[PDB]
């Protein structure tokens, strides 16, 4: 789902907010970005890359 | 007279302002301050 409070988990990762297309540009290896503050800000969709 | 020297004093202020980054140093320093607890006050979550 998109643009709704949820319980995402990812691969074991996991977390509540709301999820949209990003516009950041990861390298293929990256799998996930963070913030300054190590939190959680980006995630890449495994069987959606 | 009086009137050019004001008139000149004030330019120099405009230059001494416009590029001397360090003239605004109280300001910029509480500004840095608060952020700076911020962060340590965040940063201390990922603490066991
Ligand atoms: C499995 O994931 C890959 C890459 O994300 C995708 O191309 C593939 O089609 C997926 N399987 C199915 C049945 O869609």
């Amino acid at each position: 789902v998109k643009n709704k409070c949820v319980n995402f988990n990812f691969n074991g990762l996991t977390g509540t907010g709301v999820l949209t297309e990003s516009n950041k540009k990861f390298l293929p290896f990256q799998q996930f970005g963070r913030d300054i503050a190590d939190t959680t800000d980006a995630v890449r969709d495994p069987q959606t890359l | 007279l009086i009137a050019n020297q004001f008139n000149s004093a004030i330019g120099k202020i405009q230059d001494s302002l416009s590029s001397t980054a360090s003239a605004l140093g109280k300001l910029q320093d509480v500004v840095n301050q608060n952020a700076q607890a911020l962060n340590t006050l965040v940063k201390q979550l990922s603490s066991n």
